[PDB]
């Protein structure tokens, strides 16, 4: 700051925060302010008098937030419920001040995940960022998006301090599969949309945040009708055929091997191919789907939602296809 | 299983009883009496689908013992003196879709004094054009050798894109053309035709036309000399080469010159229909017919040489 704004300031302070992410900041102020600062002193830079950033240090304090190195997927319930504690406190800042004081406070001992996770949604739908262009993720969390063999050789070049480029591979062998319709769904941007897309958008979005999105319902419907047509289409142009729908009663026919490796966490899990579904611990049952999937199916094909009450909700209309989305993703 | 049969009461008869093992998969214990299938028949099994699954299956028994010989030697495959110095297609490798027409008489019932009315069916059959083999080629030999001309067409890659190995590919390689001629003491230039091809046999005069002219020589005292005709084992001279793509695609072609007077060393004999020695003694498919490890060989004999040739399919 300028004790606020400019922007190639609010800017700047944004790139030192995703700088080198997987080790403590390296930028000075950034450090004080993350020894220095309490995010309780002064509830009032907060326009919640402080509940969102009492309540993250409540978790903090117990010390019951994930640890940092560590993995994070934004499916976790619990992780997701942390890393959106995080986007709640950066969500209720008057101004820079407080930003960059919490994601500062926070980068240094919240794990990165939750926290890469946090700072760009915060950045995305809080007032307070609007002079704002966000690094690509790609290049801020490498692992998430280049292979796993660029990625050790570029531990290599580290280790030996002798830079360079890597030219990446495609999965598996080629010539041998439909990774050959690869190009598309293993590019840097299509990766970058479909997460933007999703935070855009979020599934976890209350009104409560501040404003509404507009028609996520339609608009989840059709972002997915689109990567699934532009996907059929690439796989017309390579002999091959339209793509089968999924179900739950049978074997997955086509399986792969990512290649992949997580950066603190492992490589990614390989599936066998032609195998059978299981119920999986935690999450839910397989036949936990098969009746969700009726319970779906009669909605649309009775004309009506029916909710909590038993009210039944007509969706045979215009505002048809949103409550259907919002009940399906 | 044929009668050659030495235990046919151990070794029964895979390829028979698969045949009809495979026509009654409509019917087997016979509940419908439905007749035979398709596969039950010679003039009709290549329809089936599984005709080849089938074959694919006895294709491999035999590769078993066909690839337990050890490869063959440098010295193996070379014919001393002769080398193939070039292979040239004269022409076009140009296949498309021609019109056949056969008669539907002897198939509709006509008794009498009802009388007949031509009908007939009308087929759609490839082919491909007329091209010329320039094989060109030194004797280095002090003077004229008997020559065994063997010439396979083998795919390059494939379909996944892949690009094989001459051991990937040897066995799916088929024989276009097998002769023999007298090299001259040098430098000659051996060119041979689509038409004289000897694994093919020419379409066959119509049922009617051979009846034309029966009936002509006999109200004429004498002939019919059509030979032409009187065994034909080959296929088709229009599935000489094989459709590919509209866009093209390049084949391998292999001219590998073995000699001929140890080939013939010892005797139509193309369809030994009545009892004649087939008179090439090399074994068949020769020289692919082995497993063929390092390509690093067949390449270092003068006797063969490959070229690229590239074919079309004209829509
Ligand atoms: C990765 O592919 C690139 C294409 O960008 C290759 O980089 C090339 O290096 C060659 C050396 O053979 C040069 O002739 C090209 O000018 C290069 N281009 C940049 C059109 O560098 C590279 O060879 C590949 N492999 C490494 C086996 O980097």
């Amino acid at each position: 700051d300028a004790l606020g704004t400019g922007n190639a300031q609010k800017q700047q302070d944004i790139n030192h925060l995703l700088d080198k992410i997987y080790e403590p900041t390296k930028y000075p102020d950034l450090k004080d302010i993350a020894e220095n600062f309490n995010p309780l002193g002064d509830t009032s830079i907060y326009n919640d008098h402080g509940a969102a950033v009492e309540t993250l240090m409540k978790e903090l304090n117990d010390h019951r937030l994930l640890e940092q190195r560590h993995w994070y997927s934004l499916f976790n319930t619990r992780q997701r419920k942390e890393a959106l504690m995080l986007f709640a406190v950066l969500n209720q800042c008057k101004e820079w001040y407080c930003f960059r004081s919490n994601a500062a406070y926070f980068r240094e001992r919240m794990n990165e995940g939750e926290f890469v996770y946090a700072l760009y949604v915060s950045v995305i739908h809080s007032k307070l960022g609007d002079g704002i262009v966000l690094p690509p993720l790609y290049q801020i969390t490498p692992h998430m998006f280049t292979n796993s063999e660029v990625i050790d050789k570029a531990y290599s070049a580290k280790m030996t301090q002798k830079p360079g480029t890597f030219n990446v591979s495609f999965t598996g062998t080629k010539k041998n599969r439909e990774q050959r319709v690869a190009y598309f769904g293993e590019d840097i941007g299509m990766n970058i949309h479909h997460v933007t897309w999703h935070m855009d958008f979020p599934f976890w979005w209350e009104d409560s945040y501040g404003y509404h999105l507009d028609r996520k319902g339609e608009l989840f419907f059709w972002v997915h009708h689109q990567l699934t047509a532009r996907f059929d289409f690439e796989r017309l142009s390579n002999w091959l055929d339209p793509v089968d729908e999924l179900h739950w009663d049978r074997i997955i026919r086509e399986g792969f091997a990512p290649l992949t490796s997580y950066k603190y966490g492992g490589e990614f899990p390989v599936r066998p191919d032609n195998i059978h579904f299981e119920d999986v611990d935690g999450v839910a049952h397989v036949h936990d789907l098969e009746i969700t999937e009726s319970r779906i199916h009669e909605a649309i094909d009775h004309g009506y939602i029916t909710d909590s009450d038993g009210h039944t909700i007509d969706i045979r209309q215009p505002k048809g296809i949103e409550l259907l989305g919002d009940i399906i993703e | 299983s044929s009668k050659y049969s030495s235990n046919v009461q151990y070794y029964g008869s895979l390829h028979n009883t698969a045949h009809v093992m495979l026509g009654r998969q409509g019917d087997p214990h016979g509940k419908f009496n439905l007749p035979p299938g398709v596969m039950e028949h010679f003039e009709t099994a290549t329809r089936d689908p599984s005709f080849f699954r089938l074959h694919k299956y006895m294709d491999n028994i035999f590769k078993k013992h066909t690839d337990s010989f050890p490869p063959y030697t440098h010295d193996n495959l070379e014919f001393s003196g002769m080398v193939v110095n070039g292979v040239a297609i004269d022409g076009e490798l140009i296949t498309f879709f021609d019109e056949f027409q056969y008669s539907l008489i002897n198939a509709v019932d006509s008794g009498e004094n009802i009388e007949d009315v031509e009908i007939n069916a009308r087929v759609h059959r490839l082919n491909h054009n007329e091209f010329t083999y320039k094989i060109t080629m030194s004797n280095n030999n002090d003077g004229e050798r008997l020559a065994t001309f063997r010439i396979f067409l083998c795919p390059i890659e494939d379909n996944n894109g892949i690009t094989l190995t001459l051991d990937e590919a040897r066995w799916f390689c088929i024989e276009l053309d097998k002769f023999f001629q007298k090299v001259p003491s040098g430098p000659e230039t051996i060119e041979r035709s689509s038409k004289d091809s000897s694994v093919t046999v020419p379409d066959m005069p119509s049922f009617q036309s051979l009846k034309e002219q029966a009936d002509n020589a006999v109200n004429g005292g004498h002939d019919l000399d059509l030979s032409a005709y009187e065994r034909s084992c080959g296929i088709p001279d229009r599935m000489l080469l094989p459709k590919s793509k509209p866009e093209g695609m390049e084949f391998n072609l292999y001219v590998a010159v073995t000699d001929g007077d140890k080939d013939t060393e010892g005797h139509h004999a193309q369809c030994g229909v009545h009892g004649e020695a087939y008179p090439d003694n090399r074994p068949l498919g020769y020289p692919l017919e082995r497993r063929i490890p390092d390509e690093r060989v067949i390449d270092g004999v003068s006797n063969i040489k490959h070229v690229v040739v590239k074919i079309v399919h004209h829509l």
